[PDB]
């Protein structure tokens, strides 16, 4: 009926607008595109919003930073959405890894490293990722750890240098005491280069990717081997009997959060 | 020979401790080598008197 047709038109047009904004989010418009993704209720379709976020982090290895600053902007207020994004990236990383999918594992590790640098993903989960990649390091898994580290070596080494020491020692052992080739040799060499350079070629977050205050953010820890769930079925809409009440709630919350 | 003595900052961390100042070994080479390594599964055993020379 009229309420159902209104809900369907809302779902459709809002989803199209939110997808356009997620692919439109820039660095010179991170705050502006964040306020535009907020002006429409990003929480009504939080499943589909985090799905657009995951798509941005996956399909573009070069815009994972923008999706990351957006995830931080949206999680420092609503940690549940960025939390779903973290669960989805954990699912995608475990999928790429467990199924030997180089590209998907690499993209999901890109999103997770961007999260660990944006201070939305904890150090124990990054430790678990680096350890599972370096458990039986081959060219592929060691290089995956190397790509993760080329971006997230600042967060782990500045928050908990124990991670840096463990990473360096384990790398030295598994790449100097096992039948590893010039591939893993040069991956370890790139690792040592990034380390000794003091992480100047890749900071935690470039200008515009981390602007939230010290404790005014949200760093939730959902693990890799913990039985997380994607909860992305919400990317398909659903009828709402209380669309009016919940809509007033979301609109007033958007007013109180801007 | 230029002496390389690394002044510490705090008394907290252990004495022997890899310092950030030192350059990471990250020694890399070819498939490194294999040894005249006398593999086990033949025999060898330590008489349960001897130990790391002083582990107390």
């Amino acid at each position: 009926k009229n309420s159902l047709a209104y809900q369907r038109m809302s779902w459709e047009a809002l989803k199209k607008s939110i997808n356009g904004l997620i692919n439109k989010v820039n660095i010179s418009n991170i705050s502006i595109i964040i306020q535009e993704l907020l002006q429409e209720n990003i929480v009504r379709g939080r499943g589909l919003l985090s799905r657009s976020v995951l798509q941005a982090q996956s399909a573009s290895p070069i815009f994972t930073h923008v999706y990351a600053a957006l995830v931080a902007i949206i999680n420092s207020k609503f940690p549940q959405i960025g939390e779903l994004i973290l669960k989805r990236l954990i699912l995608n990383f475990r999928k790429g890894y467990r199924r030997n999918d180089k590209q998907l594992c690499l993209t999901a590790s890109k999103f997770v490293a961007h999260l660990i640098n944006q201070n939305v993903a904890h150090e124990v989960l990054c430790l678990e990722m680096l350890t599972l990649l370096l458990e039986r390091p081959t060219d592929d898994s060691v290089e995956v750890a190397i790509g993760f580290l080329k971006e997230c070596g600042l967060k782990l080494t500045q928050v908990s240098p124990r991670g840096i020491n463990a990473i360096f020692e384990r790398l030295r052992n598994i790449l100097h005491e096992s039948e590893i080739d010039k591939r893993v040799q040069y991956m370890i060499e790139v690792m040592f280069a990034v380390r000794k350079d003091g992480f100047k070629d890749h900071p935690i977050i470039l200008e515009g990717l981390d602007l939230v205050e010290e404790d005014d953010q949200f760093t939730h820890m959902l693990p890799l081997e913990d039985d997380y769930n994607p909860e992305d079925v919400l990317n398909v809409f659903k009828m709402d009997p209380n669309f009016m009440e919940n809509e007033e709630k979301y609109k007033a919350i958007k007013k109180e959060i801007l | 020979p230029n002496v390389v003595f690394i002044k510490t900052e705090d008394p907290d961390l252990p004495a022997f401790y890899f310092d950030p100042l030192i350059n990471p070994i990250s020694h890399r080479h070819s498939v490194k080598s294999q040894e005249p390594l006398p593999d086990d599964d033949e025999e060898f055993e330590l008489p349960e008197f001897v130990e790391p020379f002083l582990k107390d």
